[PDB]
């Protein structure tokens, strides 16, 4: 029976070698902003699995830890948002994610969505963030507002980066969205390797 | 909001009628138990390697 | 003044051994350090350890005592072992450079292009190339020159000099230093370009840091090994240009290169922690 | 049991001043980062302010910057929110929230609508 | 008319508090002040099970004390033979994100689940010779955090939706539901009799449930943060809870009070898992600082340290015969200690 156990172990180990080679060739992304929703795509023969975590009850401090080793978190934010300050809520969520000890090495791809909404809105952002009256760009109104929000996020991000992770903000069409996720993942891996060699 | 308080009082009443012994009795019970099954704990009492199935058969 | 030379040789041996032994023990004891590239680092450390343990003491005896004292067979064996270990060390440095190049240039396929089995096969191939370039030629008398001075050097047991013919000198220098040098220059130029691009994307400190690291690596390697190989080629092409003591001194600088690899490739925080633990 | 009792809320004309006090019990008050949250009529829970363990790092929402002041007295295990120049847009129920875990910079779920470490809150009404 | 019920609640609370204060004869540390100190517990690693690609989230032994199942978020359920280190079974899972796994007392079935909000039950004894998915229990509105078998036809599960459920496996229906928690239920421990079970949630409270009635018997508080792990004492008259406040707490049932607290000033990390020894005098607790601590459950003095993992310890594995412990970690390795 020991020989049978050894044979079964050999078969299982061949299968596990195949599974290991297939597992390292895939990159897992956490989309944020029936328990889970998968989305598999391929860019330049590189496979990506994105996971939308629905069917949860808005208390994330426990099930978020499951994504300790993803390649990136795609953080979607509405630039426009009984109207509550949802932009500050997104800022606080981003700040809590950026400083979690189990996510201190995960880079975040920030997507500032609904730019046409904010555009038709500018002609209400100053009642919150009183610093908008002094901010200057580094119509002009929409540029001011969008770059101000991007700078708020970057200010949160560059306070504890530690060089281990970064933020990749974009203004947002799935074509360039997917292309950008691909390019940002490439940059993330490259920066990880460069930091490992004492070059960054 | 009224049923909340109502059957919350109900719940706390369910957990009110309970025979509670003194903590000394529970402490003594746990102590005597831990002491009665001492020889049967391999981790606490290292067993000779001959009978340990993780060193030799 | 010879006492100074003795002290210097002793200290060189001490540093080489100590450093490589520490690297080996650190990579073998801590599980966190048992990575893929650490296999190449282990190969390099073992090669430099064999150098410091066997090649340097006999060379030091040759230098101080002024002659060879262990016969002809041991002279041939020592020459072979020296060439083997030098070639292994330099080629392992080149392989580490190629591994970094692959990791940075193809970040997505690097998981499939590099495996532990492939790393083992690469290390075995490097050591086999070193063996077949060092031990086979020197023992089959293919490295022997036909000049009367070379004849006297080979015929006398108390003489162990590095006199070769054009063919063997050229081929050994090419397979040991020049090809690795070119490959390293290539890969590290590409790595510097990629680092500069990533720095531009992020944005002074970073450019300085990358330049300093790459300069340390390449300048140390070159400044230590290039003079000896240049003198070796020009010596096999013309004997009366370069004196002998300069040749031996450049060879010993090449040897001393063996003590800097632990400090150039094992300064990571995990390495520092393993060293603090052990030492 | 973990308890957070808020008090000091009431009615005040526009442009007045108030001081909300949150008394904590059932945990080491000094090892946690504290927050003030609020919920207005027909609205969701909105984060207002936060203060760190020592009391150095303080953060406000832009809507209240220059008016509200958060304070922490660790000797008495008390949190304070001093509000000045109150506007009708501040009418709401204010809650005193505690971060979930100690010795941490991240504060998750303080506005989750069912957070366990949040008090009952006090009413504030700014009107004639 | 609502204030009199407010003070009805007040009267109930005051009565229970005073009745608890009355049963305060003496502290556990007092009556246990004349026992023999356990001494330094020096355990070594005997087996290192490798093969998982990603972090391991849970493990369970099985009534044989030889085989054991492990779940890894690489999407794998591996059943190992701890004696020989050989892999007896390797099961690929639908959803990669698993959080718990259970070995049936009969050894014929295995169970897993996670962020998929489903409890998958696989059969192991098939004339086909290949492991299949025998059942899929659905109905939870949150992630599954723990599941435990009662027999080959009943399983108790805890979900992130602040609810627990008893499932009949043949019909695949939810026979009894257990509600009352105000946070995510993270762990559940079955009593040896299988009639009661305790559950700890993120509201910093534990609850004792009777299986055959679907009602909460007792509630226990005293932790300052979320409770991540809960384990029954071998006799079934007490239990232990590990929390994010960097402490462990031993509670008693018949006393209805907290009995003991295990903590140290230099420990500022949370507890991820707990488990007793066969005698129950050694309390093993895994921490986020990559180590495991062995406390003297009667003296509250740390007696041992298991330090062989380079990442977060996620599960503990005391066997039924008490011969070995199993530790899983986020480093993708399992370790057997004796
Ligand atoms: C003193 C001699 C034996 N050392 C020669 C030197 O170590 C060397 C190493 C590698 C070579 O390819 C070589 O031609 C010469």
């Amino acid at each position: 029976e020991e020989k049978g156990q050894r044979e079964a172990n050999k078969k299982i180990e061949k299968q596990l070698q195949k599974d290991k080679q297939v597992y390292r060739a895939t990159h897992r992304l956490l989309l944020l902003g029936s328990g889970i929703f998968e989305t598999k795509f391929q860019v330049d023969k590189v496979n990506f699995h994105m996971f939308d975590v629905g069917g949860q009850r808005d208390e994330r401090r426990k099930w978020i830890q499951c994504f300790n080793d993803v390649t990136a978190i795609i953080f979607v934010v509405a630039s426009s948002s009984n109207q509550t300050n949802r932009l500050q809520e997104a800022l606080n969520l981003f700040k809590s994610i950026w400083n979690n000890r189990w996510l201190r090495t995960i880079s975040v791809i920030l997507f500032l969505n609904k730019q046409d909404l904010l555009a038709e809105k500018v002609l209400k952002i100053e009642d919150y963030f009183p610093e908008f009256a002094r901010y200057t760009t580094p119509d002009p109104r929409v540029t001011r507002a969008k770059y101000f929000i991007r700078d708020e996020f970057l200010r949160i991000s560059t306070a504890s980066g530690d060089g281990r992770h970064y933020c990749y903000p974009h203004f947002t069409v799935d074509t360039e969205n997917i292309r950008r996720v691909f390019n940002d993942c490439r940059d993330i891996i490259q920066r990880m390797h460069l930091r490992q060699y004492e070059l960054l | 909001s009224i049923a909340q308080a109502r059957k919350l009082v109900e719940q706390l009443k369910m957990e009110a009628n309970i025979d509670r012994i003194k903590v000394s009795k529970a402490a003594a019970d746990l102590m005597a138990y831990c002491e009665a099954h001492a020889k049967e704990d391999p981790l606490l009492t290292p067993v000779p390697a001959s009978e340990n199935p993780f060193r030799e058969k | 003044w010879e006492a100074g030379m003795s002290l210097l040789m002793a200290l060189v041996v001490l540093l080489i051994v100590a450093g490589n032994v520490l690297v080996i023990a650190a990579i073998g004891s801590t599980q966190r350090l048992q990575t893929l590239t650490n296999l190449f680092i282990t190969s390099l450390a073992c090669a430099d350890l064999v150098v410091g343990l066997l090649v340097v003491p006999f060379g030091a005896t040759l230098v101080v005592r002024g002659t060879w004292l262990w016969g002809s067979f041991l002279c041939e064996l020592w020459t072979s072992l020296d060439v083997l270990c030098v070639t292994a060390s330099i080629e392992t440095l080149c392989v580490i450079a190629i591994d970094r190049y692959l990791a940075i240039t193809s970040p997505f396929r690097y998981q499939s292009l590099m495996t532990r089995a492939r790393a083992k096969v690469i290390i075995c191939t490097v050591w086999a190339i070193s063996a077949l370039v060092s031990f086979l030629p020197i023992m089959m008398h293919w490295w022997r020159d036909e000049d009367p001075q070379a004849l006297k050097c080979y015929q006398d047991p108390g003489c162990c000099d590095f006199v070769t013919n054009r063919a063997y000198a050229i081929a050994s220098s090419i397979i040991s230093f020049y090809i690795p040098l070119l490959i390293m220059i290539f890969v590290y130029l590409r790595v510097y370009r990629e680092a500069k691009e990533q720095i531009r994307k992020i944005d002074r400190f970073r450019e300085h840091k990358a330049l300093k690291t790459l300069g340390i690596i390449m300048g140390v390697f070159t400044l230590c090994w290039l003079p000896f190989f240049l003198v070796n080629i020009v010596n096999v092409f013309n004997r009366d240009l370069v004196p002998d003591w300069l040749f031996v001194f450049f060879n010993w600088l090449g040897y001393a290169n063996s003590a800097f690899n632990p400090i150039i490739y094992c300064r990571s925080p995990d390495f520092r922690k393993a060293f603090k633990r052990l030492l | 049991q973990v308890q957070l009792q808020e008090s000091g809320g009431g009615l005040v004309q526009p442009g007045g001043s108030l001081r909300l006090s949150c008394a904590a019990s059932g945990f080491t008050f000094s090892n946690y980062k504290m927050n003030w949250v609020r919920q207005a009529p027909g609205k969701g829970l909105e984060w207002v302010s936060d203060i760190s363990q020592s009391g150095a790092s303080i953060s406000y929402t832009g809507s209240v910057k220059g008016r509200f002041t958060i304070s922490r007295d660790n000797a008495k295990n008390t949190l304070y929110l001093q509000m000045n120049s109150l506007k009708p847009e501040d009418t709401a129920v204010y809650y005193c929230a505690r971060c979930p875990a100690p010795f941490t910079r991240d504060c998750f779920d303080v506005t989750s609508t069912t957070y366990a470490y949040r008090g009952q809150g006090t009413q504030v009404t700014v009107s004639s | 008319e609502l204030d009199q019920l407010r003070q009805e609640a007040e009267q109930l609370k005051n009565q229970i508090r005073d009745a608890r204060k009355a049963c305060a004869d003496a502290t556990l540390s007092q009556i246990t002040n004349n026992i023999d100190p356990v001494g330094r517990i020096q355990m070594r690693t005997r087996r290192t099970l490798r093969g998982h690609l990603a972090k391991i989230y849970a493990m369970h032994w099985g009534t044989d004390s030889r085989l054991l199942v492990s779940a890894s978020q690489d999407g794998k359920l591996i059943i190992w033979d701890s004696y020989t280190t050989n892999k007896v079974h390797a099961i690929p899972l639908r959803s990669s994100w698993v959080m718990t796994c259970a070995y049936a007392p009969s050894g014929n079935y295995v169970a897993c689940g996670g962020l998929d909000n489903i409890c998958s039950i696989y059969n192991l004894k098939t004339r086909e010779g290949n492991v299949r998915v025998s059942r899929e229990l659905a109905g939870h509105t949150g992630y599954l955090s723990c599941c435990r078998f009662l027999d080959d036809n009943q399983i108790v599960t805890s979900s992130g939706d602040t609810t627990c459920a008893l499932w009949d496996i043949e019909t695949g229906q939810q026979t009894t539901t257990f509600t009352g928690h105000t946070g995510d239920v993270m762990s559940l421990s079955l009593a040896p009799d299988t009639r009661l079970f305790v559950s700890g949630a993120c509201d910093a409270s534990a609850k004792l449930w009777d299986v055959r009635e679907g009602m909460c018997r007792q509630t226990f508080t005293g932790h300052e943060s979320d409770i991540n792990a809960i384990c029954f004492f071998p006799n079934g008259n007490a239990f232990a809870t590990g929390s994010d406040d960097a402490t462990c707490r031993l509670f008693d049932l018949r006393a209805d009070q907290e009995l003991m607290t295990y903590s140290h000033d230099n420990i500022i990390c949370g507890i991820t898992s707990v488990s007793f020894s066969k005698s129950g005098r050694l309390l093993l607790a895994g921490y986020d600082d990559f180590n495991c601590n062995v406390w003297d459950a009667l003296k509250a003095d740390r007696a041992g340290v298991l330090a062989g993992h380079d990442n977060r310890v996620s599960c503990l594995g005391v066997t039924d015969d008490g011969m070995a412990v199993a530790t899983g970690s986020w480093d993708s390795f399992l370790k057997i200690w004796n």
